[PDB]
């Protein structure tokens, strides 16, 4: 270990802001954070987004002042979630302390996706987990789905889920403030989102039982996900398969018709946190001789179906350093080294075809037609390399 | 509460500098997430080299003296990686303002001069001094008072990577100097080598390109290396001619100026360039560019300068110097909200400046172009886009009048057929 | 008599005056009825020259009919000769002059002024601006340029760049730079920046570089037939064609192919991570035949986005566009009607349309990104800056000029319909 | 009698159709005229303007029956595509004139079958018998004979001037209150005037040299007064109008604090302007003799030259009276000798048709564009104040540029 590569947690803010509308995602700190968000967004900063960027006792007084400034400039916030960053946790600025004290309609909730603690997409983890604690408990068998998956495909997931025969959904990412997901002891919840380890842990900590979660990335990735959903709700096999075979066929045809040029490949997964799930997604269509698949944060947990359905070829190395991982990349010579960060494009500048993670994260790739173009996403660098060599 | 930040943090400028210096490295205690700027110079300024600046990325399990140990571990590993030519130390200050600087193993390398270090002031800077405290240190240490070579030589000082069209400014000024007979010993701030930066004595006078980063280097070099710099700037026809006067005066050579190419003074003299007479124009952006552009506007363009505010208020007096030159005052604030308010108040017809002012004017209907530093990928171009010299004055016409083409042809279309 | 509310290229006499006002010391007395002098505004106001486009019209009125208009032509030519004292007089007509059967040739021939008199009797109801420029420059070389002893060093007369044209001033410089760096000497740069003496000097070389086939192909073929100098086939538009041109002329001159690649950024700027969303975009390419022909090569090989539909209004250069289309299995739209381009890009709805300024405004109407890569343009597209299109800097300019519509469209969409 | 720098009247269509929004100016002619209209309209040709600009091919060049047959078929296609055109305008051109294409015969034959749905008028914009802005005059003289005949004694506003210009004219007129004001340019049928033996052609624009004769053939009368182009020009135009109707001077001087006093104030508010400098009028807009007098008296002009495409004795008569005798109304002006005279005189202005504006700016001489003047609202009281500033601005351009 040594130097790291991946983004800090604030890159998940660009997705959380887009997905759940009535929310606030103000980060704190220096221009290094206010500029990662800026450049990553591109035009969001011009579209006047819903987040911001603020300018031990002195630090806490400044925290209170800046939170009041949030409440002032946007007098329409009721289910805000402040975002922590590296300096705030360096001086250990408790966002819960500011939220609880300054809640006295005005309900302030905390969240800390700081890259010193957080990683590439664990900001989503920390935020979705921070939704859970204060909320009370529900007392019925619902299916509390989770994850900030695209709303266009959130409709597909809800439609399929109700076709299974489930009760209420009440998705944990609060895209409406009124829609408050309670954490019930009888609540059985799946996991759409692979980087929801902290969220799943906190949801089970409050009491909600968790369903087996092979994460939904088309074909078996979502097959076993929704199968676990069905066998947990006791949906008849002939009911589930009847109402879900067509999405399976659509995704299977789409991935095959989108990965024609992805044959004879070695997809190195430098640390998206999708790495085990995407590694399994890239085994059957055409030829994907996957190689070392690292993550910025890995737990098997009950998230284990990834590794259970994963092969042994690609090394599941948790914790890495690009300053030697790229040496391993040179030695390996992987024909598509999808590299989250650290080196990234210079890999394409030293004869290594490179794919980048946030394209996968911020482009609908979850089951049906969404996972259908996951193959197209992974073919993007390859279809570039085929011509613009 | 800056939803958009004009310039980056004070480390991205140092990385800008080191990107054009093949070999020179910079040990920065930047947590993972501060490595987003490792993208900038291959993502925004799409190049093909990982920035030569060390990163440590100390995590949560690494707070305190552990960061001090990671400083030395990263330094040693970075040296063993590619055998640098110089090492610069400095932190993002977040958990350690001044409290892990550890030269112990940064020195004891094959590096002749290990005292090289860039400390950037805490929460008081942007992407100008990041590249300016570069050449106040990296050229204050590894640059020798070498003998002035036989022909009258010079140094192209100032241009840093991820800079506004700096790579083409370099070629235009080098072409001017070579056609005038002035040798260019090295383009030291950009596209150079540590051997070239050591060769700063073989230059009869530094040729300054912009105060943004090269002003400190030029002032120090004239003070120390005994080679004066060009106090004028080659942005603008009159400024270009005065720059030629200065370079030839300090050279002792003929003021050869290739104005054959120059077309702004004429293209701003046609009667298409008469309907722009008195057009109120707002000018926000970096001081060097704003002063040069506003002089050009006010006298030779036809526009009337109604705004000259800036965000580089460090050298505050030379800002309002040109404002009294035009009879105005300077908005030296550092927020785009004030820019929006000022352009709403004066309702100009051209809001020449950053991409942020570009998007304000897109949202406020006013025409606008890019003349300033805070720009994204599209304003760091592949084409030959030099903002300095005679061709710099040439591009400063078309760049400024394309938004007027917008604001005129759009108006005609929307008013003719409705 | 169709309702052509927009002609693609102007009357061929305008193209003829593009050659005229390009050369110093060459005066184009024109027998244009008063008012046809707008083209003077074209040359001093689109291209912005600080000198009356030295095209001294006659501007005959209703009072000047019959032989009075011929007398006015005589008078105008004589006043031009005793006023500006050109080194070679250059005569021609306009549409209405053809309708009068004005015969600008015999008049100025019988004037018997010592300087060379060239004729420009070109059709105006069948041809357009580009043919006028090409034919005028070819006739210029035909009268003045003569086969003479070659330069002691290898020389590379540039052929094609006329004065009023979409970025001729900068490709003349770019190709001069390429040839001088590689080892060849630019003997002349006709017809832009040249003169009758330079036209005579065209003979001292070893090959005749063809920059613009539309405006200089006749000149290059005539030079290879008469001056005994093989014209370069591939134009330096695009990295592949730039290397082809470099190697070709390094073979004609027998010199080492030195070509400074420290400037070329198009292959890296496109073959990278961001410019990978290009791959798959269904582009449509209309406009000037040669520029769009090589634009197809750049777009496919070195840019990525897939080509659907590529026509060109130039008819005399139809077949090379048909070939460039059939290389990718495409067709060629070879008419000169803007509505046809309109419904073509409706039927084949693209994301990046490369074409003229009329294509730019067509796409502005529908709302798809559009670039300018072709001839009929406005004051904006004639730049003061270094904006070439032939060479390695030409490839860089092509990259940026094409990507800017894409960035424009992307920012316009995502701004305020994704956030 | 050599080269002259001035447009053909086809460029009047660019302002003509912007007033009469129910008119199609189907400009026949060659590709050269089409390129003129294209370049002149600039970006306007892209938002489907009412030009048509139908070019004649070489196959359509020869013969006359084929040309009008194709013209008929495309006119029918256009009116089927755009059934919102009533006052059709088959504009001639130098090519069309040389072919001797009969626009009047075409008008008769076409109103035979388009009927009241499309009432066609025909005029010329050909440079052979027309200049820059005498196409406006021919257009207005093409609707004057077809104007509704009557006998009611009333005044007009002859001249296809901007809509705001007419609005201010009539608002001032009713503040005075004089007769039935009937704006001669019939933008549609809702504001169709009535001309007759007791009417008057209250001309507004000097190039209106043929509509005066036409609506004289109508039998009406002239307000013998200087063409209204400023404080005193419009002052005498309006004063003579009311004296032809008999309106007391009490209202004259009681309602003219905002219009007249501020008109002169705005005109003479050009401190630099052209006070004491010179102008050398090339043939530009039949509008130089009118400008010279009120630039001389109010803006302080030397007015070395008053060169005009054609000078009309009577209609600019009172306008000529206020003009100095020094400058000479040279006609058929050869531009070359005129450049020689500019180079000798060293003026501060060289108004022209000006494809030699930038060429004359290169030799240091300041130049101003009268085409924008004919386009810009420059008439009557509130908009001649910026007529003066429009002349002034190139002077300041030279001052800052040199
Ligand atoms: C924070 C660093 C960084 C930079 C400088 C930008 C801007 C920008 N980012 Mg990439 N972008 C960054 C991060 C991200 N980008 C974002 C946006 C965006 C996308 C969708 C795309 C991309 C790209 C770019 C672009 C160029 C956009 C282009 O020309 O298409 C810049 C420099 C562009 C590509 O070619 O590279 C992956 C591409 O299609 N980014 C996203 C969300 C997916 C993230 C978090
Ligand atoms: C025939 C060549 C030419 C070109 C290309 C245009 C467009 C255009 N001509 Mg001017 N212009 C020429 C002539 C004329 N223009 C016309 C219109 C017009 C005016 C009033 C104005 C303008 C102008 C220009 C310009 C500047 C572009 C701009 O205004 O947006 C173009 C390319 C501009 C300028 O100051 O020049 C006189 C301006 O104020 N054109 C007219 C009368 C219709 C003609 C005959
Ligand atoms: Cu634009
Ligand atoms: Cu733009």
């Amino acid at each position: 270990r040594g130097q790291r590569e991946v983004f800090c947690g604030l890159t998940g803010i660009i997705w959380l802001h887009r997905k759940m509308q009535d929310a606030f995602f103000l980060v704190v700190g220096s221009r290094t954070c206010a500029h990662l968000l800026q450049s990553a967004a591109g035009v969001m900063i011009f579209a006047e987004p819903r987040f911001g960027t603020a300018v031990l006792a002195d630090a806490n007084a400044e925290l209170d002042r800046e939170v009041d400034r949030l409440l002032a400039r946007r007098p329409d916030i009721r289910q805000l979630f402040l975002v922590g960053s590296c300096p705030s946790e360096v001086i250990k600025l408790d966002l819960h302390r500011a939220a609880e004290r300054l809640s006295a309609a005005v309900r302030v909730y905390n969240f800390s996706g700081s890259g010193i603690e957080t990683t590439f997409t664990q900001g989503e983890d920390a935020c979705l987990a921070s939704i859970v604690p204060t909320l009370p408990a529900t007392e019925a068998r619902e299916l509390l789905l989770v994850g900030a998956l695209p709303d266009v495909v959130e409709d597909q997931a809800v439609s399929l889920l109700t076709q299974l025969g489930i009760g209420p959904v009440r998705c944990l990412p609060a895209h409406h403030a009124a829609e408050a997901p309670g954490v019930g002891p009888n609540t059985v919840f799946a996991l759409v989102q692979p980087f929801l380890g902290d969220t799943h842990g906190a949801l089970t900590r409050r009491g909600a039982r968790h369903i087996a979660a092979p994460f939904p990335f088309g074909e078996e990735g979502t097959t076993l996900w929704l199968k676990a959903i069905a066998d947990e709700f006791g949906v008849s096999a002939e009911t589930f398969e009847a109402v879900t075979a067509a999405p399976r066929a659509r995704a299977r045809k789409a991935v095959a018709a989108a990965s024609e040029g992805l044959r004879g490949k070695s997809v190195f997964f430098l640390p998206s946190q999708l790495e085990p799930s995407l590694a399994r997604f890239l085994t059957r269509e055409c030829g994907m001789s996957a190689v070392e698949v690292g993550t910025p944060f890995l737990h098997r947990g009950i998230l284990g179906p990834d590794l259970d359905l994963l092969a042994e070829g690609p090394v599941l190395s948790e914790g890495q350093d690009v300053e030697r991982q790229l040496d391993r990349v040179r030695a390996a010579r992987p024909d598509l080294t999808v590299c989250g960060l650290g080196l990234a494009n210079p890999l394409e500048a030293e004869g290594f075809t490179t794919k980048w993670a946030i394209e996968l994260v911020f482009t609908p790739v979850h089951f049906y037609e969404q996972a259908g173009d996951l193959a197209g996403l992974f073919s993007r660098p390859v279809r570039r390399r085929a011509i613009l060599r | 509460l800056t939803l958009w930040t004009y310039e980056g943090p004070p480390h991205v400028g140092a990385m800008r500098v080191a990107t054009g210096m093949t070999g020179m490295h910079y040990v920065l205690h930047a947590p993972q997430g501060d490595t987003y700027a490792d993208l900038l110079f291959t993502m925004i300024e799409r190049r093909g080299k990982r920035p030569p600046v060390s990163y440590t990325t100390f995590q949560a399990r690494d707070l305190g003296s552990d960061t001090a140990e990671l400083f030395q571990s990263a330094c040693r590993d970075a040296y063993e990686r590619f055998q640098p030519q110089a090492i610069m130390v400095g932190s993002s200050c977040t958990a350690e303002l001044i409290q892990d600087d550890t030269g112990g193993l940064a020195d004891a390398l094959s590096l002749p001069v290990p005292v090289v270090h860039l400390e950037l002031p805490s929460y008081q800077r942007k992407e100008n001094f990041g590249a300016d405290e570069s050449f106040l240190q990296i050229c204050r240490k590894l640059a020798r008072p070498m003998e002035r070579t036989e022909k009258v030589s010079c140094n192209l000082l100032g241009p840093t990577a991820l800079g506004f069209r700096h790579r083409d400014d370099i070629l235009e000024v080098t072409r001017l100097l070579e056609g005038m007979g002035i040798a260019v010993n090295a383009v030291a701030p950009m596209g150079a080598s540590p051997a070239d930066i050591a060769r700063l004595g073989a230059a009869h006078f530094n040729v300054l390109l912009y105060p943004e980063t090269g002003e400190s280097a030029a002032r120090w070099a004239e003070k120390t290396l005994k080679q004066p710099y060009t106090k004028t700037v080659p942005i603008g026809v009159g400024a270009t001619r005065d720059f030629v006067a200065e370079v030839a005066a300090l050279a002792g050579v003929a003021p050869v100026a290739d104005d054959s190419r120059l077309r702004q003074p004429w293209w701003s003299a046609s009667v298409d360039s008469t309907y722009l007479t008195g057009k109120r124009v707002f000018l926000f952006g970096d001081a060097t560019h704003v002063i040069a552009a506003a002089r050009v506007a006010r006298d030779e363009m036809g526009f009337e300068v109604v705004g000259m505010g800036c965000y580089n208020r460090e050298f505050a007096r030379p800002m309002r110097a040109a404002a009294k030159g035009y009879g105005l005052e300077a908005l030296v604030t550092d927020d785009y909200l004030e820019v929006e308010e000022a352009i709403q108040a004066l309702a100009p017809e051209l809001i020449l400046g950053t991409q942020m002012e570009r998007h304000i004017a897109k949202r406020l209907g006013i025409p606008c172009a890019v003349i300033s530093a805070p720009v994204h990928v599209q304003d760091f171009p592949a084409r030959y886009s030099p903002q300095m010299g005679f061709e710099g004055a040439n591009v400063l016409f078309d760049t400024w009048i394309h938004p007027l083409t917008m604001g005129l042809e759009e108006h005609l279309l929307t008013m003719f057929r409705e």
